[PDB]
């Protein structure tokens, strides 16, 4: 037997389904989503790190002028300053007081901390969902883990579930993602070869093992001061170290739908968007003929207490007469009311208690207990506690499953208006007919 | 190793949470709706404070 159903993508709320194969005792399966994962496919763009400026020892020319050698390097800059008079500890270094020149040169490299402290800029463009599911099949809790692309089917207790694909393509990640350690940020980094000084991406490397580093930090060499033999310069500070100070808040704290984010690999977990098609496939040998299961008759319902809380604030007590001792599968026939029990033991002339949860303020629902249905009715009362730490177990309220009994006020006032309108229309048509016959 | 802040003193009201906080040092408080529009907000609290979310 093949059964196909849809459950919401909410994690932690169990949903019941009715595998009703006529001629056999109905079977109710309660399934809960323990976790749902979205794993985007990532293509690395370039690693960003902290640059390291390499200044070799300056070359001073004694009694002469040096020339600016040119070579290809990440951010190579070379300058020659004339008229310097370097002073070391034991006296002046050059012989003459002028015509001495200092050759300065500097470039940038990836720091040795590249292999540890780096931020990776990615592109995320498609997501392969996974899911861990808890299914209560035949009165046993069995947990399954499967891919939610609609392709992986997991066989548990001889019935196989094939879950997915999710109804919504939404994902917290944009087209361009940067991760640092365990935080991932939705940012539009500059393309490779177009970084700006003092901003994220001033130094860019294709991979953490590549060598063709692109760096743009406006390294400017400045003239040594007053007989000192140092090499001053003016460089825009590391863009990456500036980013670390001004990151903001990761996706983990700002993503919508209560999304949880992680890394290694980057995933988004437990989104609350859309719903999840799920298909069961039960062997024909799992079912039980209707003439072997207990058959309940002479059934009646009373609802003593009823509070429309988030948890199960309702109680209904059902009188029955049972043909024989056995289990029965209790299922609510109304979407507005959620029943906590999935099956209950039954024997003789007795009563059974089921706990339900509703958002209705006038609970009217049908409960089916092993092929027999009964009608339920109560007037709910609001709870006192304004806030709870758990999500609602019941379906949200519609504008039809609305308006408690004692909405009869609506019927009465609209009926009075309709009667006035009907009387006015009757008088109008009577007068119109009398003046149309009259001539 | 990093420390964990003291548990606040929560109190509820109609569509509200009243939180009394006891920070020993600058502590970050952030909160977001768990719907379509998260409306993320944050602030550093440095002394005893009461918030109404
Ligand atoms: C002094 C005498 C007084 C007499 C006393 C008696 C008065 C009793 C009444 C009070 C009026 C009842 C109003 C209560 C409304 C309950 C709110 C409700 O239950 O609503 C809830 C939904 C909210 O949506 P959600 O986000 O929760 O669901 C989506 C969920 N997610 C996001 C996951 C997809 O609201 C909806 O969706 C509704 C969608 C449609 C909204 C348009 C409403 C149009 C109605 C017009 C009425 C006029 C009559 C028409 C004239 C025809 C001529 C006969
Ligand atoms: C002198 C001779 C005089 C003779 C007397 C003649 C007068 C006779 C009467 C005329 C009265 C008819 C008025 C029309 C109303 C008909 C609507 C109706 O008959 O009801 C339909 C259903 C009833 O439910 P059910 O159990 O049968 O169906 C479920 C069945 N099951 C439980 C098995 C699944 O109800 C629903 O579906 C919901 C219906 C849609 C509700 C729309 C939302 C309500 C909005 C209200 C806003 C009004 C504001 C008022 C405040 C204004 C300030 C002044």
């Amino acid at each position: 037997y093949e059964h196909v159903t849809v459950i919401p993508n909410t994690v932690g709320v169990p949903y019941k389904t009715l595998v009703n194969r006529p001629g056999y005792s109905p079977m109710v399966l309660e399934m809960e989503l323990l976790s749902v994962t979205l794993e985007p496919t990532l293509s690395l763009d370039y690693i960003t790190c902290e640059y390291k400026t390499v200044i070799p020892s300056p070359y001073v020319k004694c009694c002469g002028t040096a020339e600016c050698k040119d070579k290809s390097l990440p951010d190579y800059s070379c300058k020659v300053f004339t008229g310097v008079y370097p002073f070391m500890w034991g006296g002046a270094y050059c012989f003459c007081d002028t015509e001495n020149t200092q050759l300065s040169e500097a470039h940038v490299e990836k720091s040795e901390s590249c292999k540890t402290e780096f931020a990776s800029a990615y592109r995320a463009h498609t997501a392969s969902a996974s899911a861990k599911l808890r299914v209560l099949y035949q009165g046993n809790n069995v947990t399954v883990s499967a891919y939610a692309n609609g392709d992986h089917a997991v066989t548990v207790k001889d019935a196989k579930f094939i879950v997915g694909p999710m109804s919504s393509a939404w994902t917290p990640f944009d087209n361009k993602i940067v991760v640092y350690k365990g935080d991932v940020y939705n940012m539009d980094y500059p393309p490779f070869g177009a970084g700006r000084p003092g901003q994220f991406g001033d130094i860019q490397s294709r991979t953490p093992e590549s060598e063709d580093v692109y760096a743009n930090t406006q390294l400017v060499l400045q003239r040594p001061s007053a007989g000192t033999v140092h090499v001053p310069y003016s460089q825009a500070p590391s863009g990456f170290k500036y980013w670390l100070k001004e990151r903001g808040a990761s996706l983990q704290h700002t993503a919508p739908f209560g999304c949880q984010i992680a890394t290694n690999p980057v995933r988004a977990m437990n989104c609350a968007v859309g719903n999840m098609p799920i298909s069961i496939d039960i062997p024909d040998a799992a079912f039980t003929r209707v003439v072997d299961a207990p058959s309940l008759t002479d059934m009646s319902c009373e609802v003593p207490a009823c509070t429309h809380s988030s948890d199960f604030g309702g109680v209904a007590i059902i009188k029955y007469a049972a043909s024989k001792k056995g289990k029965c599968a209790v299922h609510s026939m109304t979407n507005a009311v959620t029943i906590r029990e999935a099956e209950i033991e039954v024997e003789g002339n007795s009563q059974l208690q089921i706990s339900f949860s509703t958002a209705l303020a006038s609970a009217e629902f049908r409960v089916q207990v092993c092929s027999t249905q009964v009608h339920c009715a109560a007037e709910c009362h609001p709870p006192k506690d304004h806030i709870v730490n758990y999500p609602a177990s019941h379906t949200t309220l519609g504008v039809q499953d609305i308006s408690v009994t004692a909405m009869s006020w609506v019927q009465k006032i609209t009926g009075g208006v309709g009667l006035v309108v009907a009387v006015a229309a009757l008088i109008l048509i009577v007068v119109l007919c009398v003046s149309f016959s009259r001539h | 190793r990093v420390p964990k802040a003291r548990n606040p003193t929560v109190t509820y009201g109609k569509n509200q949470v009243i939180m009394l906080l006891y920070p020993d040092h600058p502590t970050l408080l952030s909160y977001r709706n768990m719907g379509e529009e998260p409306n993320y907000q944050e602030e550093w609290v440095t002394h005893k404070k009461e918030i109404r979310l």
